[PDB]
């Protein structure tokens, strides 16, 4: 369920479907704090949008 | 991205339309199409 | 595979680029979109409300 | 590399080149630019106000 | 430069067209585009 205003660009492209990015290659390695900061922190900006 | 389309009308102009069409996003006012991102279903399954 | 269905775009910033190749009669069942239309495996044409 | 955002182009010679290719709703914000559209790294959009 | 535009629709038609599309700058009434002086995001980049 999404709301009705999530921006259809999204769609244009691959994307994540949670809304949010969540690659690991990303996070840098064994650093679990940084990696949980990134998949769920929403008072940071998240990656590639 | 898979292709999809809230209007039959542009699923019409879509298959009408030459190769390379499938790979095309565009909008109506408040309908739209999404392309898909590999020529999956217009080549790469049916050419063989 | 992921793609939406049910979207709203926003009219205060509405815009065609179709305008020669579609017309769609005056609706608002037209104007507000439901349903998604999909191919099969085969390329026949598949419908999700 | 520059870009303007925002700018008041003159109304009093207003002109379209490309009136046959895209159509927008009569709203005031359309009217104004208030917004710059780019593209990422990737050949994705990305906007700012 | 770079290729930016005040609104969407000019941002689909550059994504709509064919080579070449993104050094063209081009304006509607209130909205306008800015082409790219180099052919770098068009081609450069992603020809590789």
């Amino acid at each position: 369920l999404t709301p009705v205003t999530m921006d259809v660009n999204y769609f244009k492209i691959p994307n994540n479907p949670r809304g949010r990015a969540s690659c690991m290659l990303a996070v840098d390695p064994y650093d679990t704090e940084a990696a949980t900061k990134a998949i769920y922190d929403h008072r940071e900006a998240d990656a590639q949008t | 991205p898979i292709l999809s389309t809230t209007t039959l009308a542009l699923m019409e102009t879509k298959l009408k339309g030459g190769a390379g069409a499938f790979a095309t996003s565009e909008t109506h006012f408040g309908n739209y199409v999404v392309g898909e991102i590999i020529p999956l279903q217009q080549s790469m399954l049916f050419n063989s | 595979f992921f793609f939406p269905v049910g979207l709203y775009l926003p009219e205060d910033r509405g815009y065609t680029t179709v305008e020669s190749k579609v017309k769609l009669n005056d609706t608002v069942r037209n104007a507000l979109p439901t349903t998604a239309y999909l191919l099969n495996r085969d390329r026949a044409v598949q419908k999700i409300d």
